[PDB]
């Protein structure tokens, strides 16, 4: 039952690598898209009341 | 589909709003110039029949 521990260390380093490199950029991307559509709805309401 | 229709409706709303904005001053001037040409219709018919009565008297 020692391959379990080795694979678990492998899984730990791979999840550390993803949480370090990948999740920041994808978070930034989805946040940029979120704020873009937010601004779109906001100026839609603005043009309506205008 | 809804979001694209929304952005298109927003563009059209801005355009129509600015167009109605211009049409505001447009029709305001149109109405007041109709009014002043109606006014200038008077003060000449008055001058016309004033001249007529002055000459007939």
């Amino acid at each position: 039952m020692s391959t379990f521990i080795g694979q678990l260390f492998g899984f730990a380093v791979i999840v550390y690598l993803v949480w370090r490199f990948i999740v920041p950029l994808v978070g930034r991307l989805m946040s940029a898209r979120q704020d873009t559509v937010r601004q779109q709805l906001a100026d839609a309401a603005a043009a309506a009341d205008r | 589909r809804e979001r694209d229709a929304m952005v298109a409706k927003t563009l059209a709303d801005n355009k129509k709003s600015d167009e109605q904005f211009a049409a505001a001053q447009a029709d305001y001037d149109e109405a007041m110039t109709e009014a002043r040409v109606q006014a200038s219709s008077l003060r000449d018919n008055a001058r016309a029949d004033g001249r007529k009565v002055i000459e007939d008297a």
